């Protein structure tokens, strides 16, 4: 067992690890009086590379976590910066440990602009996920009653109104604006499609 | 080697990419290594060694190691880190600790033979000094 827990310390004392080769390093670790104390060496150096193998892995989740911690706390100290430059968002996190150990500050402001595009476009993605939720609940809610070209907006606030779906509209002026078009399942539609192209074509050549 | 296949390195690259760096520093500093105080050909001789050392990192983190995967371990090839031919040439029997290929490049020579460094010590003269023209080796035969 100390033969083992030295020859640990001489792979890990002399700047070697699993990503250097032992007969690149035994001209650097054969003087050692350790390593005096075949198939054990070679046993314990499969062991210890196994283990390396699995403990950098982690290491590079440990990193890869510690830049999602930095750019968690570039964003989420505030009121999400949205728009806060790199010199906003460092005079007020600029302290905490999250920020600190992050030895390089040039990954700080790359990770803070590439997450904030991100953030941004899924933000927008979302919103407008939504707003298309809402405009179906709407719809939805309108087509309850039996409306057509001869119904009128204001008897569609009178019978529904109270709907959870039309409270989703803020604008009453969308609202109406939404009732006006919908008053004036798919494979059908590529028919419709195929039916579209055809009349544009038609027109074209009948204009030639 | 900043300049590499307009991609992003396999899995398992960042365990080996520092040793890589330092070795791509190694070269370079020999490249630049002014060759006055030297002979003609001992300024190519550590490029060669570097070559062979660099050749080797690869070789023994695939077959001794069996630490990196076989998609990383042609990236590597592909990259120029790894020699594709001094890798064959080690995968045969006798030629494992060939250092390099011109060593056993036949009509590089005058009379179609290998180099010097390859003759076996076993059948060397006892205690003679062998140093290689090509990339001063100390005999890379078995």
């Amino acid at each position: 067992e100390a033969r083992m827990k030295q020859f640990k310390d001489m792979l890990l004392e002399r700047g070697v690890s699993a990503f250097s080769t032992w007969e690149k390093e035994l001209h650097k670790i054969v003087f050692d009086p350790r390593y005096l104390l075949p198939k054990e060496r070679k046993q314990v150096f499969d062991q210890y590379v196994k283990t390396r193998a699995e403990e950098e892995r982690r290491e590079k989740k440990n990193k890869i976590m510690q830049a999602k911690e930095d750019f968690k706390k570039m964003m989420e100290e505030a009121k999400f910066n949205p728009r806060a430059t790199f010199s906003e968002f460092a005079a007020k996190h600029a302290k905490d440990s999250r920020f600190k150990a992050i030895e390089k500050m040039k990954d700080r402001e790359a990770l803070f602009n590439e997450f904030v595009a991100a953030a941004r476009k899924k933000e927008k993605e979302d919103s407008k996920t939504r707003g298309e939720k809402i405009k179906s609940d709407f719809f939805e809610l309108l087509s309850n009653h039996h409306l057509d070209s001869q119904s009128r907006w204001s008897k569609v606030k009178d019978k529904v109104e109270s709907d959870p779906r039309y409270k989703a509209v803020d604008s009453s002026s969308m609202r109406e604006d939404l009732f006006k078009q919908y008053i004036e399942e798919k494979e059908l539609e590529r028919q419709a499609r195929i039916e579209a192209s055809l009349r544009e074509r038609e027109r074209e050549v009948q204009k030639a | 080697k900043v300049k590499r296949s307009r991609k992003a390195p396999p899995d398992g690259w960042e365990l080996i990419e520092p040793t890589l760096d330092e070795l791509d520093q190694k070269m370079r500093e020999a490249e630049t290594e002014p060759h006055e105080g030297k002979r003609k050909v001992e300024s190519l001789w550590p490029i060669f060694r570097i070559h062979h050392q660099k050749t080797r990192y690869i070789f023994d983190l695939f077959y001794k190691r069996k630490a990196i995967s076989r998609e990383l371990y042609e990236y590597c090839i592909k990259e120029g880190y790894a020699d594709k031919n001094l890798i064959a040439k080690w995968k045969k029997q006798g030629y494992e600790n060939l250092c390099c290929l011109r060593c056993i490049q036949t009509r590089d020579t005058n009379f179609g033979t290998n180099c010097i460094c390859r003759v076996p010590k076993s059948k060397l003269e006892v205690g003679r000094i062998i140093e290689c023209t090509h990339c001063g080796c100390r005999g890379c035969s078995g």
